[PDB]
C-alpha cells in the first residue's frame, strides 16, 4: 500500500504553508522523500482513508500517518539526526519550542484574517504585521539567526512566513530595512530553500 | 513587542552605565541565592568530593568537573542540561560555581554592623537614639518600650531590667517592652518617614539655637534620603546573610597533603554553628539565661564577618594573627582592590649604555624578543609553510 | 555598672553569678518538686479514657508485632514476662468500665484508669499524649476566635456576653435562643447568622466523640495537665541556673582545641540540660557526680564535630588520640623517639592503617600566612590555579576543526556523512552502529563497512599528510 | 574529545595509562651534574641505582 | 625573566610566577598616571582588559594574534566581577543599569 | 525558585502539578483567582494564560512547553519512548486527546444545557472505545504509566462534576484503570481541596 516500503508518505500541499514549512526540514536532512501537490476540495485517496482526521501535510513512514506541523517536523528532526536542527540544552531548548508557539499563534492569524478579512483588516493586519515585524529589527545584528548562530527550526517557521511577504500584499518601510533585508539575502537561497521552493509559490518572487 | 528584543538586550547588559547601589531586601537577598546551606562542614577527608548541603556544596553552587555531574552517572555528551536525580548537580560547566550565591537563614535578626557603629550611627540618627544606648540594648541589658498607649512611658523609654519588672505587675496589655536586636527592627518598623518628615520640617523653624537648628537639619536630611531613594528603615537588620560563592574563597590542595583555605571557611563555619544550634535551644526549651547569651553570641559572629575588628579581633584560632572578613577585603592597600593589574608580554634586565644607537631605539636582547614576540612567530612559521600546524611550531621555536 | 564592657564573657558571669548556689538538701527539694510535677501531667492522662488508646492497639498488636516492648514499657512500679500480667490486669477494666453509660458514668471510667497509675510508659509516646490534644485546643480555640469577631465585628454584639451560656461546653444550642432571646438588633440577628455559628463547631463535636467525652471534660483533660508541664519548666530552669557556675570550671580544660571558649560553655549548658532532665536522686550521689559526666560528655562530643575544616568523624579522633597518647608514652621509655612500626608492635593496629591514620590529622594552612621576609605578599599570590587551559592547548583544538572539516570533507557524500555521524564530529551525542541503519535506510552489516573501507582511504598517506601532523 | 577521537581512530594512537611528570633541568642553564642522592621510604624496595 | 603567556592566578584571574614562568611586570598604580598623561587610551584599555585580566577575551587575542589579524574585542575584567560578589556579600546591593 | 501560577481547579494546571509531583521538583505554587490570576504576571506572561512557569530565567506558557520541559531535563523516571518510533505514536495520542475531548468539554460547562447533551453523549461511546483495550496493557497502552495518560488522570477525575459516568458496559475493563492510578503518590499528593469535592476519592 502507501507505506509499503521503507520510503516515507507525503500527501503535501501545493500551497498551504504546512507542505512548505515541513518540507525545508524535510529535504534538509538529505532523504528521498515523494512530493505529492494535492488539493483540499481533490486531494489522492490514501490522503482521506488512513488520515482520519484529514489535514495538510501528511506523512506515512511503514507504521501509520503523521498529522501535523509540529509532530512531523518534530518527528524528523528526531529520527533523521544529522545535521542537527534543535539545541541540546533543555533550558535553550524548550524556548526554542516557544517562539515556534508565539509564531503559530501571533503570525499566523494575521495570514488567514488577510485571507478572509475586510479591506482594512487586509491592511490594519498588515498594519499590526508589517511595523512589529520591523519591531524586530535589531535581532539580526547579534545573532546571523532568529537568536541562534545555527539553522535551527525556529528559523524555518519565519521563511516560509517570509516568503509570501508580497504574496499577500506587504512591503517594507523605515529606517533599518538594510539590516532585516539584507537579512532575507542569508536565508532565502539555501540548498534547504532553494531546492524545497514550490515553484507555484515562487511566481510571486517577481 | 520589545520582549524578544528585550531578552536579547536582557542577557546582554554589558552596554551599560550608572552602576547603581542601595540597601538589600531579605525578599532579594533570598533571590540571588539557589539554595540554603545548612551544615558547617566543607569536604569528605576521604574521597574529596564536596559533600551536600555544605559550604562547598555541589547541588547548590554548581558541579566541579567541567560537563559532569557528582555521583558519575551523567558523563556524556549526550546529557549536557539535565539534572541528576541522584546528587541534584546540573550538568554544566564549572566555571559556573563561580558565580552562584547561597544563603544562610538566621533564626534571629541581628544588626549590619556598617549601619550601627559607622561614627555617624545610621540607626541611631534615624531614631533620634544616643548610640551608647542602642548598644545597651543590642546586648540584652536593658529592656526597651514599644508602643506604649496610655501610661507613663514614652515609645524609646530604656526601661532597665527593675523599671519594667516593676512596671509589667500594673499592666499586661496595652503595652510592649521588647530587648535585644528583634527590638531595633521594631522601632524601625513602624516609624514612619512622612509623619516625623515634615512634622520636623516646621520643628526645625521654631528651634532657635545655632547649634540645635544646625544638626537638626541634618537628621531631617537623612529621613529625606529614605523615601526618594525606595529603602525601608528596617532592612539594615540583616534576616538572611548571604555567602559569597566557593571558588572566591578556595579550599585548593596543595601539594603534599597539606590544603589552603581562604580565612572565610573560618568565619562561615563560625556562624552556621552558633546559628545551628540557636535553631536548637528554641526546640529543646532552655531558660532565658542562655538562649538570651545565644543571640548575644550569634550577634558578635555576623558582625565579626563584615568587618572584623571593630569588637574583641576574634583572632584566628591554630594561629596567632587575627583574620581576614569581607571588608577588610575591599579596604585600601594603598592601591584598589579592582584595578586602580599584572600584565602579561613584559620581562625585565639590567640597563646598559649603547652609545651608537639612534635617539629612538633601545636595544632587546635576542633571548627576550624571541619570547615576548611568541604569538606573533608562530603567525610566519604557519604562514610562510615552514610549520604545518601550530603544534610543529612550537617545536621549531624550541 | 556596665563600664564599657564588651566581650560577652565579661557579659555572661556579670549576670551568672547574681544567683546563689545550693545546698545538698535544696537540691532533693527541687526534684522533690519536679517529681510531683510530671505527676501532675502523667497521672492527668489517665483522666484521658483515650490514654489507652494509644496502647491499647499496642498490646492488641505487640505479640502481633506493631508494638515492642522498648517504646511502651521499662518494668512496672512497685515481654510475656511482664506483660501478660499488667495489661492483662487492664483487659478485665478496659471496656467493661463503661456499662453505665454504655449514676456511676463517671466512676467506671475512671476506674478503668484510676488504677493506670501504676502503669509505666516509655520516652517514646509521651509525645503524641501531649501531641494529641495539643491541636485538639487549636481545633477548638481558635475556631473560637470566630464566634467572638462573629459577635463583636459581625453582629455588633459584644463577646464576653454569650461566653457565659456556651463556652467550656463549645456544644449546645445556647445562642440559638440564649443570646437570640434579648429583642436587640443581634440577638435576633443570630438567627440570622445561626448556621456558621454551629456548623463551624461541628467538627469539634466529633472531638467529644473523637475523646467519648464531653467538652467539658476535655478541657479539665488537657489544661489541668498544661499546669503539671509549667508546674516542671521553673522547677527544672532553678537548677540551670544554680549549677550554672560549674559549667565553666569544667569547660577551661578545654579552652584550646580549635573551639573559642564561649562556644564552649555553651556546649555544656545542652549537656547539663539533659543530665537535670534525666537526673535521679534515690540512689543517694549527689547532683555534681552526675553533672560532670553528662557535662564533659558534652564537650568532648562537640569538639569532634565542629574543630577542624575538613571533618574527620567521631569514631576515628578516638584513633587519632590513641596514637598520641601512646606515641608519647613511647617517648620517655624508648627516650629517643618512636618509629613508624613500633607503634605497629606498641599498638595493634595492622601496621598501615597507623601509615592511613598519620596522613588526617594535618590542619589547612591559612591563605593569607605572610610568607618571608614579610612583604607585601601573602600565600594566596603563589598558588596557581589548574582548571584553565594552555591558549596553545585551545588553540590546536580550534585548528584540528580546520583539518577534520577539510581532510573529512575531501571524502565521498554518503561514505563521510556517517563518518561524522558515527563519532560526534560536528554534531550532538554520537551514534550506535545499526542505530544508523534507520538513518540510511539500508539496514545490515554494510555500516560497519562503508566507515570500515572509507576510513582507511583517509588513514593512506597526502590525505593524512595535514591530519598526522598532529600527533606526536 | 569528539573531533580528536577520530584521529585516533585513523592511526591507532594507544592512549596514555600514565602521565609524564618527569624533573627536566630548568631553561638556560647547563652543567655537569656532579652529585646524585636517593631516599627511600623505609618499607618500599630499593632499585638498582639506588 | 620574560613572559609571554603562563600561568594565572586562583581566586583574581591575573598572572604571577610559579610554574616555571614568573609572572608579569608590575604595571602598578603609578603607571597608568603616565599613559592617561598622554592620551594614550587604546594601550591602556588593552593593558588592563586583553593582556591581564578578561577570561574569554585574551583566549581571543591569542587566536587573532597567530593569524595575522591585530584586533581585540574587550569584555569585562574578572577582577571587577568579584568585587561585585564581594560587596553583595555585605547588605549591600550593588548592580549595573542598561542603556 | 521554581514557581508555578496554576489554576486551583482547571485540568491544565492538573496536568502540570501530576508531572511536577511525579518527577520530585521542588516547586511552590502561587494560585489563580478563579482561573484568572492577578493582572501582576502579565510582566513575565504577555499572554496572562495559566499555568505559566518561573524558575529562575525561564518563561513558559503552555501545557506542551511546560509539561515536556520537566520531562526532558528531570530525566528519571522518564514519561516518554526510548527510541523515535513511539514518541511520535505518544506525542500524537495526546494530540488527540487535546482535541477532541478537552475542547467538547466546552459546551459541557461553557456551552448551554442544550449541546451539554450535544456533547454528553456522543462522547460517552468513545469513552468505552479503548475501555476493552485495557486487558493489553495495565495504563493507557504502557506497561508503565507515562506522560500519555497524564492526560486521563486529570480528566477521568472530572467525571462526576460533568455528569456522564459509567453504567453497565464501559465500566468492566474501565474502572480498573481509576482504581490503579487514583493511587499513585503523585496523583494522590497533587490533589487540591477545590479539585477534590468533583468525587469522593
Ligand atoms: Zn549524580
Amino acid at each position: 500500500a502507501a507505506n509499503k516500503r521503507s520510503v516515507m508518505t507525503l500527501f503535501s500541499g501545493p500551497t498551504d504553508i504546512y507542505s512548505h514549512q515541513v518540507r525545508i526540514v524535510l529535504a534538509e536532512k538529505g532523504v528521498s522523500f515523494e512530493i505529492e501537490h494535492v488539493e483540499k476540495d481533490n486531494p489522492p485517496q490514501d490522503l482521506i482513508d488512513l488520515n482520519p482526521n484529514q489535514s495538510v501535510p501528511t506523512l506515512v513512514d511503514r507504521e501509520l500517518t503523521l498529522w501535523e506541523s509540529r509532530i512531523i517536523m518534530e518527528y524528523l528532526d528526531e529520527r533523521f539526526p544529522h545535521p542537527p536542527l534543535m539545541p541540546v540544552y533543555p533550558v535553550a531548548r524548550g524556548e526554542s519550542r516557544l517562539y515556534m508557539h508565539r509564531i503559530e499563534k501571533d503570525w499566523y492569524t494575521l495570514m488567514n484574517t488577510i485571507i478572509n478579512g475586510s479591506a482594512s483588516e487586509a491592511d490594519a493586519a498588515r498594519k499590526q504585521l508589517r511595523e512589529e515585524l520591523l519591531a524586530i529589527a535589531p535581532v539580526f545584528g547579534q545573532k546571523p539567526y532568529f537568536l541562534s548562530d545555527e539553522f535551527s527550526l525556529v528559523d524555518c517557521y519565519l521563511a516560509p512566513l517570509l516568503w509570501r511577504l508580497p504574496q499577500l500584499g506587504i512591503e517594507f518601510s523605515g529606517p533599518g530595512a538594510k539590516e532585516l533585508k539584507g537579512y532575507m539575502t542569508r536565508v532565502f537561497e539555501r540548498d534547504s530553500f532553494l531546492a524545497s521552493l514550490t515553484e507555484a509559490e515562487r511566481e510571486m518572487r517577481l | 513587542k520589545d520582549l524578544l528584543k528585550f531578552l536579547k538586550a536582557q542577557t546582554k547588559t554589558e552596554e551599560f552605565d550608572a552602576i547603581k547601589i542601595a540597601l538589600a531586601s531579605p525578599d532579594m537577598i533570598r533571590s540571588w541565592s539557589f539554595g540554603e546551606v545548612k551544615k558547617p562542614e566543607t569536604i569528605n577527608y576521604r574521597t574529596f568530593k564536596p559533600e551536600r548541603d555544605g559550604l562547598f556544596c555541589a547541588r547548590i553552587f554548581g558541579p566541579v568537573k567541567d560537563y559532569e555531574c557528582l555521583c558519575g552517572k551523567y558523563k556524556r555528551l549526550k546529557h549536557r542540561g539535565v539534572i541528576c536525580e541522584k546528587c541534584g548537580v546540573e550538568v554544566t560547566q564549572t566555571k559556573v560555581r563561580r558565580e552562584r550565591m547561597g544563603h544562610i537563614e538566621l533564626a534571629s535578626p541581628t544588626a549590619h554592623i556598617w549601619f550601627l557603629k559607622s561614627l555617624p550611627s545610621r540607626i541611631g540618627l534615624l531614631l533620634d537614639m544616643p548610640l551608647r544606648d542602642i548598644e545597651r540594648v543590642l546586648y540584652f541589658e536593658s529592656y526597651v518600650v514599644i508602643e506604649g498607649g496610655m501610661t507613663n512611658l514614652e515609645r524609646q523609654q530604656i526601661l532597665t531590667e527593675e523599671q519594667y519588672l516593676d512596671a509589667l505587675e500594673e499592666f499586661g496589655d496595652e503595652f510592649d517592652a521588647k530587648m535585644g536586636a528583634e527590638a531595633i527592627q521594631a522601632l524601625l518598623k513602624s516609624m514612619d518617614l512622612e509623619q516625623e518628615c515634615e512634622q520636623l520640617r516646621e520643628e526645625l523653624n521654631e528651634t532657635n539655637s545655632e547649634t540645635k537648628r544646625k544638626k537638626l537639619t541634618k537628621r531631617i536630611k537623612l529621613l529625606e534620603a529614605f523615601v526618594q531613594s525606595g529603602n525601608k528603615p528596617e532592612w539594615m537588620i540583616l534576616t538572611v546573610l548571604p555567602v559569597l560563592p566557593p571558588d572566591l574563597r578556595p579550599l585548593v590542595p596543595l601539594d603534599g597533603g597539606r590544603f589552603a583555605t581562604s580565612d572565610l571557611n573560618d568565619l562561615y563555619r563560625r556562624v552556621i554553628n552558633r546559628n545551628n544550634r540557636l535553631k536548637r535551644l528554641l526546640d529543646l526549651a532552655a531558660p532565658d539565661i542562655i538562649v538570651r547569651n545565644e543571640k548575644r553570641m550569634l550577634q558578635e559572629a555576623v558582625d565579626a564577618l563584615l568587618d572584623n575588628g571593630r569588637r574583641g579581633r576574634a583572632i584566628t584560632g591554630s594561629n596567632k594573627r587575627p583574620l581576614k572578613s569581607l571588608a577588610d577585603m575591599i579596604k585600601g592597600k594603598q592601591g584598589r582592590f579592582r584595578q586602580n593589574k599584572r600584565v602579561d608580554y613584559s620581562g625585565r634586565s639590567v640597563i646598559t649604555v649603547g652609545p651608537y644607537l639612534r635617539l629612538h631605539q633601545c636595544g632587546l636582547p635576542k633571548k627576550m624578543a624571541l619570547e615576548l614576540f611568541k604569538p606573533f612567530i608562530y603567525g610566519k612559521l604557519e604562514l610562510r609553510g615552514l610549520a604545518t600546524t601550530i603544534k610543529a611550531a612550537k617545536k621549531m621555536v624550541e | 555598672e556596665i563600664g564599657r564592657t564588651t566581650d560577652p564573657v565579661r557579659m555572661y558571669m556579670r549576670e551568672m553569678g547574681t544567683v546563689e548556689l545550693l545546698t545538698r538538701e535544696g537540691e532533693i527539694d527541687i526534684a522533690k518538686r519536679i517529681e510531683d510535677g510530671i505527676n501532675q501531667v502523667q497521672c492527668s492522662v489517665a483522666e484521658y479514657p483515650e490514654a489507652i488508646t494509644y496502647l491499647l492497639e499496642q498490646y492488641d498488636r505487640v505479640e502481633a508485632e506493631e508494638a515492642r516492648l522498648s517504646d511502651l514499657i521499662t518494668g512496672f512500679v512497685d515481654d510475656p514476662e511482664l506483660a501478660r500480667e499488667k495489661f492483662a490486669e487492664l483487659r478485665a477494666q478496659y471496656v467493661v468500665t463503661r456499662d453505665t453509660i454504655k449514676a456511676t458514668a463517671q466512676e467506671e471510667i475512671l476506674k478503668l484508669s484510676e488504677v493506670f497509675k501504676q502503669f509505666r510508659l516509655v520516652p517514646k509516646q509521651f509525645d503524641y499524649l501531649v501531641n494529641s490534644m495539643r491541636v485538639m485546643m487549636d481545633r477548638v480555640r481558635t475556631q473560637e476566635r470566630l464566634i467572638m469577631k462573629l459577635c463583636v465585628e459581625q453582629c455588633k454584639m459584644p463577646k464576653k456576653n454569650f461566653i457565659t451560656l456556651f463556652t467550656g461546653n463549645e456544644t449546645s444550642d445556647t445562642w440559638f435562643n440564649a443570646a437570640i432571646a434579648m429583642n436587640k438588633p443581634w440577638s435576633e440577628k443570630l438567627h440570622d447568622v445561626s448556621e456558621e455559628v454551629h456548623r463551624a463547631l461541628q467538627k469539634l463535636q466529633q472531638i467529644e466523640e473523637e475523646t467519648g467525652l464531653t467538652i467539658e471534660q476535655v478541657k479539665d483533660i488537657n489544661r489541668r495537665m498544661s499546669i503539671g508541664e509549667a508546674k516542671a519548666r521553673r522547677a527544672k530552669k532553678e537548677m540551670v541556673e544554680a549549677n550554672l557556675r560549674l559549667v565553666i570550671s569544667i569547660a577551661k580544660k578545654y579552652t584550646n582545641r580549635g573551639l573559642q571558649f564561649l562556644d564552649l560553655i555553651q556546649e555544656g549548658n545542652i549537656g547539663l540540660m539533659k543530665a537535670v532532665d534525666k537526673f535521679e536522686y534515690r540512689r543517694g550521689y549527689k547532683f555534681s557526680t552526675y553533672a560532670t559526666w553528662w557535662i564533659r560528655q558534652a564537650i568532648t562530643r562537640s569538639i569532634a564535630d565542629q574543630a577542624r575544616t575538613i571533618r574527620i568523624p567521631v569514631h576515628m579522633i578516638e584513633t587519632i588520640n590513641k596514637l598520641n597518647r601512646i606515641s608519647r608514652q613511647m617517648l620517655q621509655e624508648m627516650g629517643r623517639e618512636p618509629t613508624p612500626e613500633e607503634l605497629a608492635e606498641r599498638m595493634l593496629m595492622p601496621e598501615d592503617k597507623i601509615r592511613k591514620v598519620l596522613k588526617i590529622a594535618k590542619e589547612p594552612i591559612s591563605m593569607e600566612t605572610p610568607i618571608g621576609d614579610d612583604e607585601d605578599s601573602h600565600l594566596g599570590d603563589f598558588i596557581e590555579d589548574t582548571t584553565l587551559e594552555l591558549p596553545l592547548d585551545s588553540a590546536t583544538t580550534e585548528s584540528l576543526r580546520a583539518a577534520t572539516h577539510d581532510v573529512l570533507a575531501g571524502l565521498t557524500a554518503r561514505e563521510a556523512k556517517v563518518l561524522r555521524m558515527r563519532f560526534g564530529i560536528d554534531m550532538n551525542t554520537d551514534y550506535t552502529l545499526e542505530e544508523v541503519g534507520k538513518q540510511f535506510d539500508v539496514t545490515r552489516e554494510r555500516i560497519r563497512q562503508i566507515e570500515a573501507k572509507a576510513l582507511r582511504k583517509l588513514r593512506h598517506p597526502s590525505r593524512s599528510e595535514v591530519l598526522r601532523s598532529f600527533l606526536d | 574529545t569528539p573531533e580528536e577521537k577520530l584521529l585516533r581512530a585513523i592511526f591507532g594512537e594507544k592512549a596514555s595509562d600514565v602521565k609524564d611528570s618527569s624533573l627536566r633541568v630548568p631553561n638556560g642553564v647547563s652543567g655537569t651534574v656532579i652529585d646524585v642522592q636517593v631516599f627511600t621510604r623505609d618499607g618500599v624496595e630499593k632499585d638498582k641505582r639506588a | 625573566h620574560a613572559r609571554s603567556t603562563g600561568s594565572y592566578s586562583l581566586v583574581t584571574q591575573q598572572p604571577l610566577g610559579g610554574k616555571a614562568q614568573f609572572g608579569g611586570q608590575r604595571f602598578g598604580e603609578m603607571e597608568v598616571w603616565a599613559l592617561e598623561a598622554y592620551g594614550a587610551a587604546y594601550t591602556l584599555q588593552e593593558m588592563l582588559t586583553v593582556k591581564s585580566d578578561d577570561v574569554n577575551g585574551r583566549t581571543k587575542m591569542y587566536k587573532n594574534i597567530v593569524d595575522g589579524n591585530h584586533q581585540m574585542e574587550p569584555g569585562m575584567p574578572e577582577s571587577f566581577n568579584v568585587l561585585l560578589k564581594e560587596i553583595r556579600s555585605l547588605g549591600i546591593n550593588i548592580e549595573l543599569e542598561d542603556e
